[PDB]
RNA sequence: UUUGCUACAUCGAUGUCGGCUCUUCCCACCCUGGAGGUGCAGCUGCCUCCAAGGGUAGGGCUGCCCGCCCGUUAAAGGGGAG
RNA sequence: AGGCAGCUCGCGGGGUAGAGUGACAGAUCGGGGGCUCCAGGCGCCUGGGGCUUCCGGUCUAACUCCGAACCCACGAGCGCCGAAGAAGGGGGGAGUGGGUCACUCGGCGUAAGGUUGGGUGGCAAAAGGGGAACAACCCAGACCUGGGUUAAGGCCCCAAAGUCCCGGCUAAGUGCCAACGAAAAGGCGUCUCCAGCCUUAGACAGCGGGAAGGUGGGCCCAGCAGCAGCCAUCCUCUAAGGAGUGCGUAACAGCUCACCCGCCGAGGCUGGAGGCCCUAAAGAUUGGUCGGGGCUCAAGCCGGGCGCCGAGACCCAGGAGG
RNA sequence: AGGGUGUGGCUCGAAAGAAGUGAACCCUUCCGAAGGAAAGGGGCGCAAGCCCUUAGUACGAGGAAGGGCGAUCGGGGUCACG
């Protein structure tokens, strides 16, 4: 159990039950191939259990986190007056970490607090890399331990 | 189970020469010689020892091991005929009409049965000798199968007694077989 | 077959009381304490007492003390997206938490 | 033939046509082989029986010999260099 | 060659019988990884038993001069 | 009516006599045979495999066939005892109205198609529940095996035997 | 194959029973072929299995179907195809 | 300037699944003990009738001493939307009141592409890919053009890519079928696995002998001289034998059964379960199949695995519109 | 069956469209999205292949420059096959 957790959605947004369709919406997972980071807690645990059959989640590593963040683009940015700017440097931080953060003026120091929705890329070589059905428990949908880190590294 | 490595040997008797090639076996003996093919022994390797018969196989199933022993029996039977003669016996019992049989080349003919005027015939495999002395029919030859099928062919011909009559034990029937000579 | 909308309809064990507490009203201690405005209460109908019996539709819920009239209290409860007031004698009220 | 002492050639895998020598049998269709000083170096490991081809050349060895032993044995037959005879 | 000793649990409707005609087998193999495949190989298809209900209990090595079966013995 | 008509479950149980008037009398009347309290050694029982309901009609027939086979074997009071476990508590109901009223332009069809009591069944709710059992000594288990098995021939559902 | 329910299709029409003629299909074989058992001396039996190639009538009563019956025949099989 | 379609925590509600019946209400099977009455037989015994007690078992939509998962209330917390795009209030204009199916938990009814309920999902009004074609099955919500990567599925040819790998099994074209297509039983037919019993102090099988006698004891019985109807039973005995199994016979007689010896040197035998396969298994609608072609150490199945193709889903580039 | 669609073949092309102030067509150089190789090398796995390297390199949808060539293209009609 570590604080830094993440999730990737692989299912679409049709045929999505009323229970869950808004949850990912409440989890800002509007549509598949998206991610963000959360502080782990029992309160978060409920959603992942309830949305397990639609997503994949687990504990990040340093390698994944650095790779994950490096993707924020012209329309994939922090809540910096909306605009989803392309981070691309501390420059966007340097002029805009002075709003909610304190002391985080280094690109490396984003290991604590919050983020926004990010638009992912398809997993390389097929999400069905060794699997064929996306619906095996313990292998496909839900919690995958550290292995989520390599799974996102493929992304 | 799985038979791992089963090996059997056949001691070739004296006064016999044996030739093997192309998975085709031929055996020569004083009584006679017959060629018997064994191309159908998939999964079995055949080694012709200079003084015996080497039979080996690895990891046979339940099917194959029965096959292997089945192959074994014929070969010695092949040997047995070439040394000792096969002499089947066919004893004829008739109730009301005496039975007569005569040889026609490779074909046999029987008549004067329970009242039917028709002819009855059976086929004899080539290279097989069959004769009659009296009340009995002698079937000679080296190949064990050749006589029996020939003997059986007679048996089928004389079976016709069996329609809507309780069997009258009348016709040609097998008596005994394989005198030592 | 439509069912009658009797005020106690479909209550074969809703008003059944565990045998360990039958008889006349035991829990005098709960009643004696008095409520004021802003208090939060839980409704638990006593089937034995025939006075001021709230309807089954609002049983086992969270209530708010908004005032007092006579020997009884009135209680505000949200059921759907509306508001309602339940004037009840205190002998089916238990403090929350 | 397929028995100990046979020298064979690998069919599939990265080898795809180098020397190999049986050293022992293992199961129905796995056997133990090694290449003493194969020009790439054949790893002493299991091999599926279907993945070798029996040549004519043979070696006289004891069951479960070490790689040096066959490395030593090939000189008796001279096969230290006569691998590529066929 | 390091003959192996395998004793594991596989089930359809409680097919547990840790003795020797409805539950478990023997194996000859190099290491555990190659050995462990074999039980999957056979019991997986020979009796329609998924690797779900496969539960290996004991795996170990026996010595080459004491096995109750001679069929596994002579094949060396 | 064929036994396939009531093999599976169609709705809840049906038990309250006071609520369900006019139940036809079940065929089975005797449930225990043989010298109970007699000394027995082999302790074989009978086990079912799949769920379902069993009509009493077959059971009573199963009751008779078991008795005759044992009765001819040694005796009826001898060192054996047969006891059937279950009871036909469950009751079946069938819309027979399509027979009488189904040919006179009366309220035919699914109209008022509640069932009517014509038979009873011994309910099965657990996987592998006892149905009957027999107690014998060491010297007659062989006759007891088929004795249960021949009875099982008439049961609608697949059955299992055991030895104890 | 009928007969019970179902109302999914047809109410600006899919024209309704039988019979006549005519074609075809199926096999759960009536006979014809093959084989067998039998409480099969032989005939006549009785029964099982395979086998749809061919055949399987003519009359009386009843509109039929059904049914009863006449005298022969190997028998005078049963069903489908809106 | 809060709002709440979710979750967590805290704090409450519950009689359903289940379970129990000596905890009520009923249902229901038996035995034991005691008491009581009657019938029969010789005060006793037997059978039957009623009562009690003890012990055991069988069920409950309208039984509940208990009782989950679970669902719900409220507070706090998390999370999301919010002054770019706004809790509440008012106002103009509607159509909509015949649904269906799939899954899942019911009821009715056996049943039904039947009906009638709870929840979810399409469809209706949802294109695009697969399932052969297809309203509803799975993937997945089409501003447009183009590039790329992917999903559900598939990868011998039709037709894009694997005649891809390991291990094992199937002989029927069984099969090559998610939504759909065969029961009980029979099969040592085959392929793997549990028990139990004999086995090198010689196992099973196989091959000859001793395989026996007072005595064929026998009872009634012409005779039953095991085997006509009931049944016992000792030593002459020992590496062996019964007072004895099935054929039998009017009665025998006889052949065998049971046991040891001679060879024999590998397992053998009996209950158990499973997979695949065969019978069970028969309809024509007119004509033969898994889509066909066609396929049999598979182009099938099972255990697994490895590598790819595949859309408008996703990424990107350019244009467009609100 | 028909239509749109790709490749072509053959046909009409006065103006109304491009175009000699350069169409159409060839090269050469450059930039480069996501995405994304291979031979060789070494190692591992029975195998089927993967792992690091070669490298986000060659490559690439799109866009820029130069040159050489020299007048039809765009467009309409039909047909072949996908």
């Amino acid at each position: 159990m570590n604080e830094l957790i993440g999730v990737i959605r692989i299912r679409g947004w049709a045929a999505t039950p009323w229970y869950i369709q808004d949850t990912l919406s409440m989890l800002r997972l509007k549509n598949a191939f998206n991610a963000m980071i959360y502080p782990k807690d029992s309160s978060i645990q409920g959603m992942l259990n309830l949305v397990s059959s639609y997503v994949t989640w687990g504990e990040l590593n340093d390698e994944g986190l650095r790779l994950l963040v490096s993707k924020l683009e012209i329309s994939r940015g922090k809540k910096v007056n909306e605009e989803y700017v392309k981070d691309k440097l501390n420059v966007d931080f340097q002029s805009f970490v002075e709003s909610i953060k304190d002391g985080k003026l280094r690109l490396n120091k984003l290991d604590e607090i919050f983020s926004l929705p990010i638009r992912l890329h398809p997993p390389k070589g097929g999400f069905k890399g060794k699997v064929s059905r996306p619906f095996r428990a313990g292998g496909e949908f839900g919690y995958r331990g550290d292995k989520i880190n390599e799974l996102i590294r493929r992304m | 189970l799985k038979a791992a490595y089963i090996r059997e040997e056949i001691q070739i008797p004296d006064k016999v020469k044996v030739s093997l090639e192309n998975n085709v076996l031929k055996v020569k003996g004083p009584k006679g010689e017959v060629i018997k093919d064994f191309s159908y022994a998939k999964g079995i390797r055949i080694q012709l020892n200079e003084g015996k018969i080497i039979l080996e196989t690895t990891f046979a199933d339940r099917r194959k091991k029965a096959l292997l022993y089945s192959i074994i029996a014929h070969i010695k039977n092949m040997i047995t005929g070439t040394i000792n003669g096969y002499r089947y016996y066919l004893k004829v019992i008739s109730t009301h009409f005496p039975i007569s049989v005569k040889v026609s080349g490779d074909e046999v003919q029987v008549s004067n049965l329970i009242g039917e005027k028709n002819i009855r015939r059976a086929k004899i495999l080539p290279g097989v000798k069959v004769t009659v002395k009296g009340e009995d029919i002698v079937v000679e030859g080296s190949d064990i199968y050749n006589v029996a099928q020939t003997a059986a062919n007679i048996e089928s011909s004389t079976k016709i007694v069996g329609y809507d009559r309780r069997i009258f034990s009348d016709g040609i029937y097998i008596y005994k077989k394989e005198v030592i000579g | 077959v439509a069912r009658s909308k009797g005020y106690r309809s479909k209550t074969r064990k809703l008003l059944e009381k565990k045998v360990r507490e039958k008889g006349a009203i035991p829990k005098l201690s709960l009643l004696m304490h008095d409520y004021s405005q802003g208090e939060y209460v839980v409704v638990k109908i006593n089937p034995s007492i025939h006075k001021g019996m709230p309807h089954r539709r609002y049983h086992g819920k969270v209530g708010l003390v908004v005032g007092k009239r006579g020997k009884a209290y009135e209680v505000k409860v949200n059921i759907g997206d509306k508001e309602r007031v339940l004037i009840v004698r205190p002998e089916h009220l238990i403090p929350f938490n | 033939a397929i028995e100990i002492g046979r020298i064979c050639v690998k069919t599939r895998g990265r080898e795809a046509g180098k020397k190999c020598v049986i050293v022992d049998i293992i199961d129905s269709n796995f056997v133990l082989v090694t290449g003493p000083k194969e020009i790439n170096g054949v790893k002493r490991r299991r091999v599926n029986i279907l993945h070798i081809e029996p040549t004519d050349k043979k070696v006289e060895i004891n069951k479960g010999a070490t790689d040096q032993e066959v490395k030593q044995a090939i000189e008796q037959s001279g096969l230290t260099d006569f691998i590529k005879e066929a | 060659v390091k003959i192996f000793m395998v004793r594991g649990t596989a089930i359809f409707s409680a097919s547990r019988f840790p003795t020797s005609q409805k539950f478990t087998k023997y194996v000859r193999a190099l290491n555990e990884k190659q050995a462990i495949e074999y039980i999957y190989s056979q019991l997986g298809g020979k009796n329609k038993i998924k690797r779900y209900n496969i539960h290996i209990q004991e795996i170990k090595e026996v010595k080459e001069d004491e096995i109750t079966d001679k069929t596994i013995r002579d094949l060396a | 009516r064929p036994g396939r008509c009531y093999r599976k479950f169609s709705g809840p149980a049906y038990t309250r006599r006071e609520y369900i008037p006019g139940i036809p009398m079940p065929k089975i009347t005797k449930f225990v045979m043989g010298n109970v309290n007699g000394d027995y050694d082999y302790e074989l029982r009978l086990i079912t495999t799949e769920k379902g309901q069993i009509r009493h009609n077959a059971l009573e027939a199963a009751r008779v066939i078991a008795l005759k086979y044992l009765s001819k074997k040694l005796a009826s009071e001898q060192n054996f005892a047969l006891v059937v476990t279950k009871y036909p508590h469950h009751v079946i109901r069938e819309n027979k109205m399509m027979a009488f009223a189904g040919a006179d332009r009366l309220q035919d069809g699914m109209r008022l198609s509640f069932g009517k009591p014509i038979g009873t069944a011994a309910r099965l709710e657990k996987l592998g529940e006892l149905v009957m059992y027999v107690r014998v000594k060491k010297e007659h288990l062989e006759a007891a095996k088929e004795a249960l098995k021949i009875a099982s021939s008439k049961l609608p559902i697949r059955t299992k035997i055991e030895i104890s």
